[PDB]
């Protein structure tokens, strides 16, 4: 269990840096925004499949 | 054209602008169901 | 008492609501004073540490 | 006006962007490499 919390961990902090480099990329060239968005997301989304065997 | 030129760049980077802000609060309204 | 999974869900759902609000914000109001905007940011950027 | 409008969008979002990076850098010194590749990447 120590393996997820250490990877919902550096999950966590990877969501930050990847929402950092977004908010980057809306900011000099949003025309492909999008291009990340949904990669974030993903994320997000692995996020709630490590909660399922937390489950 | 000279000042048409500079007109309709400086247009489309307005309405550019726009639908990038519309397309943002689009996939905010969206991705609020999935919050 | 309430459980700290629910917490857990509540703390991600606010978390959630604080980046959808501090991104609304940057969208309707890049442009506001420069200093004030500024601060609010600030405020706001303290706030997304704090629930992280 | 578009113009203005865009010119200081631009600076707010650079100070945005400027000020996170900072604080990532102060609270999480670990990330602090990949940010500066972050600027690298958007600048």
């Amino acid at each position: 269990y120590q393996y997820k919390i250490q990877e919902l961990r550096k999950l966590l902090k990877s969501l930050l840096l990847n929402y950092l480099e977004l908010i980057g990329v809306l900011s000099i060239n949003p025309d492909m925004y999008e291009r990340k968005v949904e990669n974030i997301r993903t994320i997000l989304v692995n996020i709630h499949h490590l909660l399922n065997e937390y489950r | 054209h000279v000042l048409i030129d500079l007109l309709n760049w400086f247009r489309t980077t307005n309405m550019n602008v726009n639908n990038c802000i519309w397309a943002l609060k689009s996939s905010l309204n969206s991705m609020t169901n999935a919050k | 008492m309430t459980d700290r999974l629910t917490q857990l869900q509540i703390c991600l759902d606010q978390m959630t609501e604080q980046f959808c609000a501090t991104l609304n914000y940057i969208d309707k109001n890049h442009g506001v004073p420069p200093e004030e905007f500024s601060n609010t940011i600030d405020e706001l950027s303290t706030d997304i540490i704090l629930k992280t | 006006r578009s113009n203005q409008y865009q010119r200081g969008k631009m600076h707010g979002l650079k100070q945005l962007r400027d000020s996170l990076a900072d604080k990532i850098v102060d609270e999480f010194p670990e990330l602090k490499e990949p940010v500066e590749d972050i600027i690298k990447r958007t600048s």
